[PDB]
């Protein structure tokens, strides 16, 4: 089980403004992590894939960096639809095990 | 258009057993896994396994090799998994998730959640 | 024929071990110990295949080196202590044998094994 | 991107899958060359095509059931990327197949025989094997796809079939199993574990050891038979024993590269050979 | 989906019907017969026996007389409308036969059959058998006459002979499997609730009746590609 840990608990943000999340992993992963955003009362849904190659339908603000153990994902400006959780897999080695959880705020 | 369309809420007692299916509709079934994620009360996501549509090889996690064994029924396109001997932390939502149409895609499509209550 | 050796000296020395720890006589034990002193200083001489490429003036090397020295110090200690016919403490010996065997000896034996085969 | 894919085409290959494809294909036109006296430089690419496609083909075979226990480049791969590859490349064999027939002058009831009968005769009884009886039904589809891909290349070249071209790919035949085998060594008491069964689980550790040597050894005897009895020009791949006795004493990349030396001086002997020198040209 | 539910309904028709279906059979077979180097030989007659002796041995575990005696009644009308077309088409032909016969498809379908419950369930079990064990079968023996059919055009004359055997061998098996045997299975069981096979198939046979994707496919192509081989040496050549 490679144990995975994110650094703000709770991120406080205003609008326009850009941000930062941290998904340190425990061992070497290579490039295989995925960054999914859960709303309220919804399912995940998949935003980078990999580290850094964006899914066609999302909006071009998320874009993810990093690579070896630290990554990070990062979004430009905030909108009301960017509000939510957001959590990283590593597909690397099994089972896949999933963050912490970092969550938005006003 | 895929979509993984999955069964309503259920409230059960404490030592029973529980079914949950997931009917995946829009593709070939028995081409691509079926996995299950558990989204526990704190917002903390757990992988249960996978199984293989076409001939029934199931994978487990460790932590979940007891009480979770997922099966499936090809003639009508459901992926099914038995929750065995819950407890009160088995409260819980199940969602049935399974990877992108082409090669190197993450998971993209996941169902809905499945509310179950003990 | 070097890692079909080890493999065959590792068996063989749990089968030592074993005949020790269901011996009931002393003369089986008198001659199991210096078929230890051989099979280990067979395996003395087995360099490991992971420290090859380095010269055997290496701290690991006269770790190694060390660690099969106080294999056999224990077989000496056991030959002098159960040549008067005592086979408990021989046994207790032994059992001292097990922990320095995993402290040192079968976590390097388990790796110079593996090491052996992949290039093979 | 092209890439990521290009990551996906080696789940198709083995170590051994240079030895078992194109080293037959380059003796088998290397013999019609020497038989005949013409050699066609576009039938020499459709036949190592052909050949490695169909190989290919069946390796993606025996991957399928790696997903059963859950044995399984950097990707998450589904059962389906599986099937879409395999198809794909034994549809690719059968358009150079055809390719090579309307190039060549072999009579198409023969190149049929051969390369659906012989090089694709391996999916009629594979597919009830299962996952433990992979490795054992293996032995069985490198001692034929050895000699026939050579026999496939040849008849291609000159324009009929013949019976030598098995008898001259005994040598290669042999060092693939060779390959094979000492894979099958290093991976005994996790195929143990795991439930699956080889040939060196069945026989054993010493016996195993035995086996190796063998068919090591073989080929140089082979060769020293052909080199003093028949051309002198026969003799290059004894040029590779000091290698064979480093070998049997460190006991696969070591043998895959054997193999391959091997390989390039029995061809380079084949050619080399004076006219008339060799047996059934 | 098609196919399985054609299958189906083939498989129950056959299950329904018995008595006519293996009389009918008969008199075709009858209507049939009745209107009008050694070394080589040895060792393909060693090999033969064997290989059949190794099935029988492994239908053994199963620890039932019923299995063991309806294979063994498929395998003797197998090789006698073998015999009547090879005796219409022309001893020595047999150790080439009994390597063609498959006896883990006439197995299985039993086994399918035997663990019913009920005279009315039987039918329905051997249909429900039928529909999975079609297709694969079909194809199985699409192929493998195509493949053996492909060495009677060679030239060689041992080898156009042996293969010759191969292809009437396999049609013959095959024809005997989907007419013949399912009325039978059907008769036996029905003239006859003592069949406990119920706990171990029911989980092992929707996994087992599943063969390599990889390989299903490849032959399908493989069989395309042989009638363009066959149509192109007949009719255009
Ligand atoms: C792994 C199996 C697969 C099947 C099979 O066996 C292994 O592989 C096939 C392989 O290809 C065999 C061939 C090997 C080489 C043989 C050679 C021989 O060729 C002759 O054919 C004349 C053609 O012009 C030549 O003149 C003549 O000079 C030459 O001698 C022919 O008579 C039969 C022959 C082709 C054989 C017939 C039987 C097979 C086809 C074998 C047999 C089905
Ligand atoms: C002109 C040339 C051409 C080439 C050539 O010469 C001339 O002609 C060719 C000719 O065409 C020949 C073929 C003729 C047809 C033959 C048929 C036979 O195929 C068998 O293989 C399977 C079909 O692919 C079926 O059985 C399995 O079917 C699977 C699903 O389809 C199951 O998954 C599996 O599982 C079951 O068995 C194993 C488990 O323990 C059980 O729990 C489980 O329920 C079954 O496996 C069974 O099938 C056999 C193994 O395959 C064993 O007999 C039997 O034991 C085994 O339980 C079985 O129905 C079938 O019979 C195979 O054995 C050899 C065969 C292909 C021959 C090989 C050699 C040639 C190619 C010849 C030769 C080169
Ligand atoms: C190996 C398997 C797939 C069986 C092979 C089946 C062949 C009998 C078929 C496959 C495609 C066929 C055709 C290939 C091309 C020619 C020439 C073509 O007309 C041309 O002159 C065009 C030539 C060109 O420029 O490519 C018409 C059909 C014909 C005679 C056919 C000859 C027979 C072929 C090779
Ligand atoms: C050149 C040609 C004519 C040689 C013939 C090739 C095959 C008929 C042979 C090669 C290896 C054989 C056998 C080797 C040992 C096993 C176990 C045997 O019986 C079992 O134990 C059942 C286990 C299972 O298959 O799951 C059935 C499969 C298999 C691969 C056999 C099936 C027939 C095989 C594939
Ligand atoms: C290898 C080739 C020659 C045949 C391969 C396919 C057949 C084994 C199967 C496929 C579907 C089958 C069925 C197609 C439709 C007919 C008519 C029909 O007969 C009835 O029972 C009347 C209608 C009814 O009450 O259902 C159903 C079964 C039957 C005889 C079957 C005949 C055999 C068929 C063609
Ligand atoms: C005799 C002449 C005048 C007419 C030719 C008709 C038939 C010989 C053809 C028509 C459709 C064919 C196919 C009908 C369905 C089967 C099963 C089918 O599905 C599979 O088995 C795929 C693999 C699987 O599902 O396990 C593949 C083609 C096949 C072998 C074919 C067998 C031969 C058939 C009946
Ligand atoms: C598409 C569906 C219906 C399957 C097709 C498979 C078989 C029903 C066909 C394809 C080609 C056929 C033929 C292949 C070559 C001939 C030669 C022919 O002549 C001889 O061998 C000498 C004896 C004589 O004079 O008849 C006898 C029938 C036979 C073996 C045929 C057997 C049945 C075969 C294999
Ligand atoms: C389970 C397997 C191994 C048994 C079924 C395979 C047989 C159908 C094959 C294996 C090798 C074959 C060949 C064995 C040797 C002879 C003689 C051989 O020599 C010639 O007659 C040359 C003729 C010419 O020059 O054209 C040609 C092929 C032939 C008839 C073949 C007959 C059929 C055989 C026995």
């Amino acid at each position: 089980d490679i144990l995975l840990t994110q650094s703000p608990a709770i991120l406080s943000v205003s609008p326009g403004e850009r941000v930062s999340f941290s998904c340190r992993a425990s061992q070497s992963i290579g490039t295989s992590i995925h960054w999914y955003q859960q709303r309220t009362n919804g399912s995940p849904r998949l935003v980078i894939k990999y580290a850094s190659e964006s899914i066609s339908g999302i909006p071009s603000r998320f874009s993810g960096s990093g690579s070896g153990t630290d990554f990070t994902l990062s979004i430009n400006s905030v909108e009301s639809e960017d509000i939510a959780d957001y959590y990283c897999q590593q597909s690397n080695s099994w089972p896949y095990t999933f963050g912490g959880g970092t969550k938005l705020e006003i | 258009e895929v979509q993984l369309q999955q069964s309503g809420p259920e409230l059960v007692k404490p030592g029973a057993s529980v079914k949950m299916s997931c009917k995946a509709s829009g593709y070939s079934f028995t081409g691509y896994f079926m996995n299950w994620v558990k989204q526990s009360h704190g917002k903390s996501l757990e992988w249960i396994g996978r199984i293989n549509p076409y001939n029934g090889d199931t994978f487990y996690n460790q932590k979940f090799k007891g009480k979770a064994t997922l099966t499936v029924d090809k003639s009508s396109r459901t992926a099914h998994m038995e929750l065995r001997s819950l407890t009160s932390a088995d409260s819980a939502l199940y969602f049935c998730v399974r990877r992108g149409e082409d090669y190197g895609s993450s998971y993209n499509y996941w169902g809905q959640g499945t509310t179950v209550t003990v | 024929a070097r890692r079909l050796a080890l493999e065959d000296n590792w068996e063989t020395l749990n089968d030592n071990l074993k005949v020790i720890e269901k011996a009931d006589n002393a003369a089986q034990v008198k001659d199991a110990l210096t078929k230890m002193r051989a099979a280990a200083l067979d395996a003395q001489k087995a360099t490991p295949p992971k420290l090859e490429d380095k010269s055997p003036d290496s701290p690991e090397m006269k770790d190694f080196r060390h660690g099969f020295d106080i294999l056999v110090g224990q077989i000496d200690d056991a030959l002098k202590l159960a040549n008067e016919g005592k086979v408990k403490e021989a046994q207790a010996a032994a059992e001292q044998l097990k922990t320095t065997r995993n402290a040192y000896i079968q976590k390097y034996l388990e790796r110079a094994r593996s090491t052996l085969q992949k290039e093979v | 991107s092209w890439r990521q894919k290009c990551a996906s085409y080696v789940l198709a290959l083995r170590p051994w899958s240079f030895s078992a494809s194109l080293t037959p294909v380059a003796l088998g036109s290397a013999l019609a060359y020497r038989s005949q006296g013409v050699l066609d430089p576009r039938l020499l690419v459709g036949c190592a095509v052909a050949v490695l496609a169909v190989h290919g083909a069946g390796n993606l075979v025996s991957t399928y059931y790696d997903f059963s226990k859950g044995i399984d480049v950097d990707r998450i791969l589904e059962p389906q990327d599986v099937v879409r590859f395999g198809v794909f490349l034994y549809t690719l064999g059968c358009v150079c197949a055809a390719c090579l027939y309307y190039l060549s002058t072999l009579k198409l009831e023969h190149l049929a025989l051969i390369y659906f009968g012989g090089l694709s005769g391996s999916f009629l009884y594979t597919g009830g094997i299962g996952f433990k009886y992979v490795a054992l039904g293996d032995l069985i589809i490198l001692i034929t796809f050895g000699p026939l891909a050579v026999m496939f290349a040849y008849a291609v070249q000159v324009g009929s079939l013949a019976i030598f071209p098995l008898v001259y790919a005994i040598p290669l035949a042999l060092s693939t199993e060779a390959i094979l085998h000492s894979n099958n060594t290093r991976d005994m008491e996790s195929d143990q574990e795991a439930g699956i069964v080889t040939l060196a689980i069945l026989i054993g550790p010493t016996f195993s050891y035995v086996l190796y040597n063998t068919l090591l050894f073989l080929p140089y005897l082979i060769f020293s038979i052909l080199a003093t009895h028949c051309s002198i020009s026969l003799a290059l791949p004894l040029l590779t024993i000091p290698m064979a006795f480093s070998l049997e004493r460190q006991f696969p990349q070591r043998t895959a590269k054997l193999n391959l030396l091997l390989g390039l001086f029995y061809v380079f002997g084949i050619i080399l050979a004076p006219a008339g020198s060799l047996p059934r040209l | 989906d098609k196919l399985s539910r054609l299958f189906r309904m083939h498989g129950l028709f056959v299950a329904s019907h018995p008595w006519e279906v293996i009389v009918g059979t008969v008199t075709l077979t009858i209507c049939m017969m009745s209107m009008n180097d050694i070394i080589i030989l040895t060792i393909t007659r060693c090999i033969a026996i064997l290989y059949i002796y190794f099935q029988f041995q492994n239908l053994r575990q199963l620890g039932s007389r019923y299995i063991l005696g309806i294979a063994g009644l498929f395998t003797i009308f197998s090789s006698f409308v073998f015999s009547t077309v090879v005796i219409h088409f022309l001893n020595e032909a047999l150790p080439f036969f009994l390597l063609l016969i498959d006896l883990s498809r006439a197995s299985a379908l039993a086994k399918f059959a035997l663990s019913s419950n009920s005279q009315d369930e039987v039918r329905e079990n051997i249909a429900r058998g039928m529909a999975i064990l079609g297709p694969t079968f079909t194809l199985d023996a699409l192929v493998e006459c195509l493949v053996i059919g492909v060495g009677t055009m060679s030239g060689v004359r041992q080898l156009e002979i042996m293969c010759c055997f191969g292809c009437m061998s396999v049609l013959a098996n095959y024809f005997v499997f989907m007419t013949f045997f399912p009325a039978c299975v059907s008769l036996v069981l029905e003239l006859s609730p003592i069949w406990q096979l119920s706990h171990f198939a029911r989980v092992l046979e929707e996994e087992e009746n599943r063969p390599n994707p990889v390989t299903q496919r490849v032959k399908m192509i493989m069989s395309l590609g042989l009638v363009l081989v066959h149509a192109h040496s007949r009719w255009i050549a």
